[PDB]
């Protein structure tokens, strides 16, 4: 009766331990984006690029700030990019291949969010 | 259980108001009070803090007041802080060292003396993060001018929205149900082999 | 075979108790819980001010070029108060004048312009300097934290700064 | 069959201790990740000293003259700073003007 | 600098020269300071007084 | 100065403070607890 | 800072969590393989 | 020592820094009142640590700028909350969010079952006789 | 068959030692509720 | 024979504890000899 041994152990693994995981991991994102929102706004710079984080149904999201034909805006105007809302945006979920070290910079921002909350 | 306070716009721009009072503070011969009726606080991590103080030179007061203000809105959005600014009444090109429409509007004061009132007071819900507390101050000054541009600066900084944190715990009963439909069950599948 | 399934039904029951237990708001198993979290976020202390102080000794490289006045003690002022401080020749982080066995000397200011805090600590820049302080890991190891994570403080408010 | 079994077993033990002791947020798994980044990026980068490097100079088509300089080499942009007499240089390793520049300022290094 | 180890110096008649250079294969003359071509005739015995009589490999100058 | 004695001259390393806290602490051993779970599972289902 | 008042409690050497645990069903086993044993 | 005391030993020794503000130049005390702000407040041998001071010199540094704020609350009732009523007025700034830990000396509880349980605990050992 | 007798027991040990646990944590939960409530800010910080 | 198996459970039960308590007992003896000597006051108030 091994087999229901492993279905007993998966039973207990899902709703014992992912579960919780999962309410414990939007808590902890919920957390970090409150104290984000609550001074920061729009979007902040991570290795010349700009990053900025929003909560869905599914975690926290960073979004890079990108110009019309797909290139990441320098950081030295963010100035105005605070001025314009309908900046194009890029989630970091996909792994676009066109921006060198483009989740090299998404880890990072993830990295700045956690440091500064 | 000793939390860290949850820092807030409104709480920061208080924070450095008071600072900067404490360290122009003067001795003046004028009674400044608190006087509060009631105090009710039913939720939890609604931590309340009475800080009172009173500088007679209310015109130092309100210079202080703007320079907080103006020091808490320099991280916020251009439009926002602006926007923000004329919903107060004081304007970032005006040196917070000048009479500005918020002082003339709260000038109404002067005659009343330095004293907060309040018949009765209770502390609504406080939704703050784990291992945080949101903090409520109640702060006195020495001129009823400078507490109206406090309260009025503290209602616009409130004015903001801050996403929530959302409880997703269940409430809690005792579950004498599941103890008792599994020993039903397993009595079941006891006669079912049996 | 009839007890294998008397144990697994009532393996299930537990299991269920326990998600039970989990979810709900027992303040029993938030007791636990929470004495958990708390353990492991003070363990995880380390591993946060060893990245942070590194990240900030990458970013004090970057911002030592062309600027050789950085490097000597300057009397910055903190709104509130003085502190006599620099960068560090070797770990390139902010090292400032140390008041004793305690934090980095802060000049309390009677006013907005205080000119007998400057000149307190333009002495202490020309007399008492052998004491300092550096934000980081000698900071983690005489004072216990790390000056950065915490705010207001001049490590985190001369990175920002600067 | 008793091999899937096991395998079964064995993935459930590594899936139960991963979400036991390792992050299970992007912040920490990212700061984790950041961590072992920066260490290579280090790790490669350290091979550039800042000391007083003595070094053959051309300041001109038809001049040379023997001096010391310093090293600065970030990864942010991929570019090193040469320090002489009191001036810093920023020369990219992606521009090929910049590479011509500093190549030969680093390969006569005495 | 890792796909620039492989540059190495010589002499292109009178003038310096780089080999080994993965980002540019065409000959290319190494520039000075004001960014002009380099042209000693002696620049074979500084190389010589410095790295050697072999073209030294910028990888072997890092690991100086 | 109603609260003079309770302020320290020295610095305080709170940090140190915690760590005592919890070094010297009560230990809920989750580790020994899931294993014993674990073994009491695979004896009472596959042994049994 | 507050005065966080003195380190009473001492590190005495402890032992291992699992090792009376060990002893337990060790001795336990032992116990019943020699009672199985002699009967 | 008593103020007698005081008074003779300073008048044998006028001189003395210890004690400099108990007998002062009447310069420094009208220096004082013309300022509004009375010597013994801010003059350095008064707030020397070994400066020995009589009764009423300590009775009259006491009141050294010393104000007159107060706080009136009525019935609280709080909840899992923190009550910080500060009433702060002087240059002096309450450390906020300043987490203050002690020591927590704990004693840790051992799992020693009452040993009442050592007979009845036999009597179960004793029943196997009735599997035999 | 003694191999199931030998199983039983074990797990009755195991479930003893579980027990034990449990009873340390219940006697211990005074000492839980003390560090919580004094150590309740390093929940989710990142320094002292 | 589910009376012989109870009666086994039990017993097992039984020793276990004995064996948890005495081994316990043995690593915390001194332990609790502080624990009294600190707390002797404790044992009997003299308020009877």
């Amino acid at each position: 009766m091994i087999t229901l041994f492993l279905i007993l152990c998966y039973f207990i693994l899902i709703f014992n331990i992912i579960v919780p995981a999962i309410s414990e991991k939007m808590r902890r994102e919920r957390a970090a984006y409150v104290n984000y929102k609550r001074l920061n706004k729009n979007f902040i710079c991570v290795d010349d690029r700009l990053f900025s984080y929003n909560f869905t149904t599914s975690g926290i999201k960073a979004k890079v700030a990108v110009d019309n034909k797909n290139v990441p805006i320098p950081c030295s105007k963010i100035n105005e990019v605070n001025n314009n809302k309908d900046v194009d945006t890029l989630y970091c979920d996909k792994d676009r291949d066109d921006i060198p070290g483009f989740a090299r910079s998404c880890y990072r921002a993830y990295s700045d969010l956690f440091f500064t909350t | 259980a000793e939390t860290k306070e949850f820092k807030t716009l409104y709480n920061l721009f208080i924070d450095s108001y008071l600072q900067k009072l404490a360290q122009h503070s003067i001795p003046t011969n004028v009674t400044c009070a608190i006087h509060i009726g009631e105090v009710i606080g039913q939720f939890k991590n609604c931590a309340l803090r009475i800080t009172n103080k009173c500088m007679s030179n209310s015109r130092l007061s309100f210079t202080l007041m703007v320079e907080s203000f103006i020091e808490v809105i320099s991280l916020l959005p251009e439009k926002d802080r602006r926007r923000i600014a004329e919903e107060i009444g004081i304007d970032l090109d005006d040196v917070p060292s000048a009479v500005s429409k918020l002082e003339k509007n709260c000038n109404a004061y002067a005659e009343v003396n330095n004293i907060i009132d309040i018949q009765k007071l209770d502390i609504g819900e406080c939704s703050a993060p784990p291992g945080q507390h949101m903090l409520l101050q109640i702060v006195n000054t020495g001129s009823a001018e400078a507490n109206c541009g406090l309260q009025t600066i503290v209602k616009s900084l409130n004015k903001i929205y801050v996403p929530p944190i959302i409880e997703n715990r269940l409430p809690y009963y005792d579950p004498w149900f599941l103890v008792g439909v599994a020993i039903i069950l397993v009595i079941f599948t006891v006669a079912i082999c049996s | 075979k009839t007890s294998t399934l008397i144990f697994f039904v009532i393996i299930l029951a537990i299991s269920a108790l326990l998600l039970w237990f989990q979810t709900s708001d027992n303040p029993v198993f938030n007791e636990l819980t929470r004495y958990m979290r708390i353990k492991n976020t003070v363990n995880d202390w380390k591993s946060l001010t060893d990245s942070k102080t590194k990240l900030e000794s990458d970013r004090g490289r970057l911002l030592a070029a062309g600027k050789d006045d950085i490097f000597e003690f300057k009397c910055v002022d903190f709104g509130a108060y003085f502190i006599a401080m620099r960068l560090d020749k070797k770990t390139y982080l902010p090292q400032a004048i140390r008041r004793g066995t305690g934090d980095a000397w802060m000049v309390k200011k009677a006013a907005k312009v205080d000119p007998s805090a400057q000149q307190f600590c333009q002495y202490l820049i020309k007399h008492k300097s052998n004491n300092v302080i550096t934000c980081g890991n000698e900071m983690l190891n005489e004072l216990g934290y790390s000056g950065y994570f915490m705010s207001p403080h001049w490590c985190s408010d001369f990175s920002n700064m600067e | 069959a008793s091999l899937l079994y096991l395998i079964l077993f064995l993935l459930f033990v590594c899936i139960s201790y991963y979400f036991t002791y390792y992050p299970t947020n992007k912040l920490q798994a990212a700061v984790m990740e950041t961590d072992r980044e920066n260490a290579i990026i280090r790790q490669r980068n350290d091979e550039i000293p800042t000391r007083t490097l003595d070094t053959a100079i051309f300041t001109d088509a038809s001049t040379v003259a023997s001096a010391q300089i310093h090293l600065y080499y970030n990864s942010n942009i991929g570019k090193i700073i040469m320090s002489l007499n009191g001036k810093k240089h920023t020369f990219n390793l992606y521009d090929d003007n910049d590479i011509r520049t500093l190549l030969p300022i680093l390969l006569l290094s005495k | 600098i890792d796909r620039l180890r492989r540059a190495n110096l010589a002499c292109e008649d009178d003038k310096l020269m780089i080999y080994g250079l993965p980002w540019m294969t065409t000959q290319t003359s190494a520039l000075s300071i004001n960014s002009k071509p380099i042209v000693y005739k002696d620049c074979a015995k500084l190389l010589r007084s410095i790295n050697g009589s072999q073209p030294v490999s910028l990888n072997d100058v890092l690991r100086r | 100065l109603s609260n003079s004695d309770r302020f320290s001259t020295v610095p305080v390393n709170r940090a140190k403070v915690v760590q005592h806290n919890i070094k010297h602490s009560f230990d809920l051993k989750l580790h020994l607890i899931s294993l014993l779970s674990l073994l009491v599972i695979w004896i009472l289902i596959v042994a049994i | 800072d507050v005065h966080p008042g003195e380190p009473v409690v001492k590190d005495k050497i402890k032992l291992p969590t699992w090792l009376g645990a060990a002893i337990t069903l060790v001795v336990i086993s032992v116990i019943f393989y020699f009672i199985s044993i002699y009967s | 020592m008593t103020d007698e005391q005081i008074y003779a030993f300073c008048d044998a020794n006028k001189d003395d820094i210890r004690c400099k503000c108990i007998y002062p130049d009447k310069s420094i005390v009208r220096i004082g009142i013309d300022t509004r702000l009375p010597y013994y407040c801010w003059y350095e041998p008064c707030k020397r640590s070994d400066a020995l001071l009589p009764a009423s010199l300590k009775k009259n540094i006491t009141k050294c700028n010393v104000s007159d704020c107060t706080i009136s609350l009525g019935n609280v009732s709080i909840t899992d909350s923190k009550l910080d009523v500060n009433n702060v007025c002087d240059s002096k700034r309450v450390a906020t969010e300043n987490i203050a830990v002690r020591y927590l000396n704990q004693e840790i509880r051992y799992p020693i079952i009452d040993i009442k349980w050592l007979p009845i605990g036999l009597l179960a050992l004793a029943i196997l006789i009735l599997a035999f | 068959n003694s191999l199931s007798i030998f199983f039983i027991v074990v797990a009755t040990a195991a479930v003893c030692l579980l027990f034990i646990q449990g009873y340390s944590i219940y006697e211990n939960y005074g000492n839980i509720k003390e560090f919580n409530a004094t150590h309740a800010a390093f929940e989710y910080s990142k320094s002292i």
